[PDB]
RNA sequence: UGAGUAACGAUAAAGAGGGUGAGAAUCCCUCUCGCCGUAAGCCCAAGGGUUCCUACGCAAUGGUCGUCAGCGUAGGGUUAGGCGGGACCUAAGGUGAAGCCGAAAGGCGUAGCCGAAGGGCAGCCGGUUAAUAUUCCGGCCCUUCCCGCAGGUGCGAUGGG
RNA sequence: GAGCCGGUAGCGGGCGUGGAUCCCUGGAUGUCCGAAUGGGGGAACCCGGCCGGCGGGAACGCCGGUCACCGCGCUUUUGCGCGGGGGGAACCUGGGGAACUGAAACAUCUCAGUACCCAGAGGAGAGGAAAGAGAAAUCGACUCCCUGAGUAGCGGCGAGCGAAAGGGGACCAGCCUAAACCGUCCGGCUUGUCCGGGCGGGGUCGUGGGGCCCUCGGACACCGAAUCCCCAGCCUAGCCGAAGCUGUUGGGAAGCAGCGCCAGAGAGGGUGAAAGCCCCGUAGGCGAAAGGUGGGGGGAUAGGUGAGGGUACCCGAGUACCCCGUGGUUCGUGGAGCCAUGGGGGAAUCUGGGCGGACCACCGCCUAAGGCUAAGUACUCCGGGUGACCGAUAGCGCACCAGUACCGUGAGGGAAAGGUGAAAAGAACCCCGGGAGGGGAGUGAAAUAGAGCCUGAAACCGUGGGCUUACAAGCAGUCACG
């Protein structure tokens, strides 16, 4: 799983119906899409007792290196 | 015959090999009378093949059941 | 019709035959039955080969296909095999016993 | 197992000239290897071999009323003797 | 059925005499004749793999015939320190520690390793078999390796040139 | 139980009741290829390092043993010790995921979370003790069968799609952890008293622990593999097994006839043609082993479990909850929940929080962000029994040296072809012929059952016989007649 995080684990699927709305004001929305789509995370990291990396993801990086600096 | 198994048990190692190696050379005999003696020899190739398998077997056993 | 049969080589009356007369079984066969029994010669007619004394037509080849040459001839004529026990210490001996009880043992006879 | 015995003699019209001057012709175990043909010969008979020659060969064509197969892979082996001495049984036999 | 019709795979053409055999325009000898001849000749490679060869055989297959055959049965047949190829090398490409990747399978890539009709490394002429050759045989001709013996050397990695 | 040296006979030799072959479990070697793994490679070949072993020493060659990579604790120094590695007819789960078609066109929709691709486990898989269900102060893990109901419902409200509780029904268990409290233990940082690692209790199964103080207490509940032990079932090797003979026609009977017998065994199959009593280790019934499998039984070990109050409080999961973006559920942005989440903000400790109510007040039901789990059900590669199932152009593509021949660069396609007779007794010997092949002679009850050999049909091809036909007309024919 190489675009997951590490403190947690993340890579989800999608469909993306566009099309109109105008529901609660008038008629009813248009819709017309069956297009599957990617929807995804990020990379970056730090240092051990000298020498590291990390990868990780965003919110669980504020959390992340919090943790691991906490050794 | 079970005789064969007697003395096959009785010897311990390399003795048993000088035995079996000889008896193989007796196979070289019988295979070189492929050309002629053939007759009573039939039993010779077959019996020799067999019982040499026997001595190898018991040798395999002693090799196992020793060390 | 497997390992299972009947006769040793034995003494044997026939039934389905056109001969019915009988005497001792000379050879049998397991998988095929056929067991020839010193009865019913035919020909083959041997060629003219030197393995033959040169003259042709052998007088004798034998296969009694039925497994219906009714078994065994004790003092009673035809009878089927039954079982045994042992009686004698350590035995087997699935002896002929129906009506008459001849052994089929290899003692004085077969 | 690891036995000295790996061979069986040839009867070519060729071979007999070799016997005329001591160039013998054994079939061998189709995975013998020059040097081992040497020692297999010295040991299984007692001579000083010089030169061993080897020679793969194989059957093909062979039919059985209806069906179709091949004679097994096979490995010929010339061998010689240096003095000119020894092995005589083979030339006396035929 | 069309039909015992079209066709017999180039317009380089054959003819005879003898033998073999039950039978031969067709096979084998003999003498004529003609075409190729820088090819329809002699080699090496790729390829096909057993014939090749010999003795047998002719039911079938050979677009006919066959006593023949590159067809059938059986038997025999290829020999290498130096010829080629691997125990030597590298090109393209491939594969691959490091590393980077990838919803998963996998994608990419250093060093390295594989990869050749390119590099390199030690034989040529003759004889003999029904059938193999520079291998078997004779002739000369050389190489790398191990051991001993000598004389001599600061020898020494495949790291820099 | 006494004949044997597989399919297969012949050349030939031999071995058996002083238990052969055959059969069953085990043991042994087990070439090379394959996940392949000492390194390479165009699978079945190559090239080796290392200790050892013979051969003429070494060289060179063998013979034996070791040498893959990854994660797992390890010895954080020694790769030592573990495990994975792959392969499966169908079934399952997850990660992905489609169009023809359906709507009489066509995108929303449907075909459809299908086919299929890939990862993964197994003899079953997932699921699984409630932050539920939903209306009863009721229910109580889950899966599976029925019904609910083709209803409630969702929809270019068009095609069509389509539940849940609820009731019967099968089988029927619940558990283990982070609660940081302490002990203590290390070990850290830094020193004292903050962190990292273990052990107990507590480490909650229904809503509760810890600390505190008083009464507890001094055993039946047995594994969720507990662990073992046998009846333990199968592997086959299992075993006995009851009872009739004569005549009779025919090549032959077991038909017909004369009698006569067994039946917890008249299922069936075989033997020249039609047997309950010949055979059929066949039914009836019974009977089986030293070894390889586990429920029912039984214990046991039994790991382990098990109060009453009071007291302020201390502590159960770090991301819930709101927002934009989607998926599931019957839901297609619909008033839209709920579970799951990709971003973005970011909480609290049971006087807490989620859910029915879009939302709010009330009333309840619950108690999340750790995890594990027998049985019920699904499928057949392998086995056994059953066919108002085929019975050879049917049945599987194959009833027999077929996924082969053969076609294809290749992934792939994919055939024909069964049956002489009771037994071969498959034809000696002569004649003609080059031999083929035939004619006799023969065996056979029959060879017009003779080797593509049962029966043998039509098209087709012929030979002989009967009527008819050369100045004629018309596919066919038909009626009248001579």
């Amino acid at each position: 799983m190489k675009e997951g995080i590490h403190p947690k684990l993340v890579p989800a699927r999608i469909i993306c119906g566009c099309g109109n709305v105008i529901e609660t004001y008038s008629t009813k929305p248009e819709i017309y899409v069956e297009v599957c789509s990617k929807c995804h995370p990020f990379y970056t990291g730090q240092q051990r007792f000298v020498d590291t990396e990390g990868r990780v993801e965003r919110f669980q990086r504020r959390y992340g290196d919090s943790y691991r600096k906490g050794r | 015959m079970r005789k064969q198994l007697e003395e096959a048990r009785k010897l311990s190692p390399v003795e048993l090999e000088k035995l079996v190696r000889e008896k193989k050379r007796e196979l070289m005999e019988l295979r070189f009378q492929a050309s002629i003696g053939q007759l009573s020899q039939n039993h010779k190739i077959r019996d020799l093949k067999r019982q040499i398998a026997r001595l190898l077997t018991v040798l395999n056993e002693k090799r196992r059941q020793n060390a | 019709m497997r390992v299972k049969m009947h006769v040793k080589k034995g003494d044997t009356v026939l039934v389905a035959s056109g001969k019915y007369k009988g005497r001792v079984g000379k050879v049998k066969e397991v998988l095929p039955k056929k067991y020839a029994v010193i009865v019913e010669g035919v020909n083959i007619v041997k060629k003219a080969v030197r393995v033959s004394p040169k003259y042709p037509q052998g007088g004798f080849i034998e296969k009694e296909a039925p497994l219906h040459a009714s078994k065994v001839r004790p003092i009673c004529p035809a009878c089927g095999k039954p079982t045994r026990v042992r009686k004698k210490f350590l035995e087997n001996g699935k002896k002929i016993r129906v009506c008459a009880k001849c052994g089929g043992a290899l003692d004085t006879e077969e | 197992t690891a036995y000295d015995v790996i061979l069986a003699p040839v009867l070519s019209e060729k071979a007999y000239a070799g016997f005329a001057e001591g160039k013998y012709t054994f079939w061998v175990h189709p995975k013998a290897t020059k040097t081992e043909i040497k020692n297999a010969v010295e040991t299984a008979f007692k001579v000083k071999v010089v030169k061993v020659n080897t020679l793969h060969v194989r059957g093909k064509k062979k039919r059985l009323g209806r069906y179709l197969g091949k004679r097994p892979d096979r490995k010929k082996a010339i061998v010689q003797v240096a003095p000119g001495q020894k092995i005589e049984a083979l030339e006396g036999l035929i």
